[PDB]
Parts: structure tokens; sequence; C-alpha cells
């Protein structure tokens, strides 16, 4: 799964 | 050193103790935003419970940890996961709460196909809990199915506070870059001012990953996606005619590039697509250990 972005 | 100085922080905000004195069988589970989540046995009750793990070291910023502990002592609700006690564990901070035996919305999503009386019923409990949030000034950002949990008889919650922020007469806006890229609103990647109208179009994207297995883009490199999505017309069903007319006005009303435009969720719990929700039962034979 894509990761979140911070 | 300014790890020290966050551990002691973090310190006074979380119960104290450890719970692996009256906690057996971490067994790891999941990885997700902030860190690992395992399941765990109450040792005097044999019951079940989630334990999130979240080390600080790992963190892009760690003070978005204390989301946590602000979501547990304030915002509880029907279609929120509840979370019950919050401890430093040497470098990292753990979470109990609730276990959500069903699993996530993505496990569903990438294997069989919904059909429009169970996504009904999952946008149904996602806009309450919204509705809820956003009238407090709380905003998700990061609504996407791996973000949404359910319990082994079909009920949704919310999960995956750690990017949330608030917003109030004296904070209107939000301005951070967060969220997953496929996701994240399109006022958001172009860095405007922004509310919790962006956790709509999220949601939009997660009715598209109900309605074809994956949100836009999915095949682009994240940044690439972002700039795709900052700059096109709203993105589509990859098959229009797979959705009724009533589901088509409804992720109309999400998916509008212009937040202003776009309908909250108190709007939303009356649009007429929702009549179609169906109860839980009607959510359990997607799960894994129901289909065949």
């Amino acid at each position: 799964r894509p990761k979140p972005l911070v | 050193v300014s790890h020290e100085q966050f551990r002691a922080a973090l310190q006074l905000v979380v119960d104290p103790g450890d719970p692996r004195s009256y906690l057996d069988n971490f067994i790891k589970i999941g990885e997700g935003s902030t860190g690992i989540v395992c399941i765990a046995t109450v040792r005097s009750s044999g019951k079940l419970v989630a334990v999130k793990k979240m080390d600080l070291r790992k963190q892009q910023r760690r003070e978005l940890l204390f989301n946590e502990v602000v979501i547990m002592r304030d915002y509880q609700h029907e279609n929120v996961v509840e979370m019950y006690n919050s401890y430093l564990v040497g470098d990292e901070l753990w979470v109990v709460m609730e276990f959500l035996e069903g699993g996530a919305l993505t496990d569903i999503v990438t294997h069989t196909r919904m059909n429009e009386e169970q996504i009904a019923a999952v946008c149904l409990a996602v806009l309450q809990a919204l509705s809820v949030l956003h009238a407090q000034g709380v905003i998700h950002r990061d609504i996407k199915s791996d973000s949404i949990l359910l319990t082994h008889d079909g009920r949704v919650k919310l999960s995956d506070f750690g990017f949330c922020a608030q917003v109030s007469k004296e904070v209107p806006r939000r301005k951070s870059l967060v969220g997953t890229p496929y996701w994240m609103a399109p006022e958001l990647i172009s860095r405007l001012p922004y509310g919790p109208e962006v956790d709509i179009w999220s949601l939009g994207i997660m009715v598209i990953e109900m309605v074809d297995g994956e949100p836009p883009y999915f095949n682009e490199p994240p940044l690439k996606a972002m700039k795709m999505i900052r700059d096109n017309l709203p993105p589509r069903l990859k098959n229009l005619h797979k959705v009724s007319p009533s589901l088509k006005g409804f992720l109309d009303r999400l998916l509008v590039r212009d937040p202003a435009q776009r309908a909250t969720a108190a709007e939303l719990l009356k649009h007429p697509f929702l009549a179609k929700a169906g109860p839980p039962a009607s959510i359990v034979p997607l799960m894994r250990q129901n289909r065949t």
C-alpha cells in the first residue's frame, strides 16, 4: 500500500 | 537529545505504566500511517485488543503523535475506533484500542466487488463520523479505504487519526501538506489554506476505490499523480455504467474541485443515494473470513 506523505 | 526531550513531553500526556503487565501474545497484524498494529490478549479476560505502536524516531513530524491523545481524550463516537489508554514504552508510543476484527476496507475493495447497498452503508457510516468531527472543527486528513475498519458484524469505524488537525475561529484553515498522495484534495496539493472539505474529496476517491478497486492514477508514481490531481478535471470512474445515476450524482457532489462548491458532510447525510444503505449485516459477506 502507498505510504502517507507528511 | 530532542528525542529524550520528546519522550519526556509525551510521558506527561499518556497514562502511566506499561500495558505488557496486563497483555499477552502480541502478534503483528498491520503497518500503517505511523507505525505497526498488533493484536494482544487481555490476560484476565481473554478478550482481544489492538495495540498501535509508534516509534518516536521514525515520524516525519513527531508532534502529530499528540493527535492520538487529543482524539482519544475527546472525540469518541459510534463510528470512530475507541481508544482505551496510551503509554510510553521505551522509544515508542503505544495506544491500546478497540480491535476491529473484520479488518480494513482495503482488503474488501482489492478482492471483491461491492454493490450499492454496501457502498451506501460504508458512505453513510463514514459521513456520520465526519459530520460530527467536522462540526467540532476536526479534519481527519487521511481518509482512504485503509483507514476504515470493520467489526465482524459489519459495523464501520474511522481509524488512524495521526494526521488530523483542528480548525476554529482563530485558525480557520490548515496549510500542511499531509495525507496519502492519491487521495489528497486538489486545493491541498496546490498548497492553498484548506478545511474539512478535504475529507469530502478524499471520501470521493474512496468511492472510486469501492467501485473500481483502486483510486485514480494508482499506476503513477505518487508525485506525478498529485500533479495530475492538481492540474486535471476531476477523476472519472473506469466504468460509469457500473454505477447508478444516484451513485453518480452522489460522487459528483464529492469530487468538486472548488472546495466552496463541494458538498459538506452535513449535506451529504441527506443525499438520496444514502437511502440505499443496508444494515451492517449487508457488509459481513464481503470480509475475508466469509467470502468464498
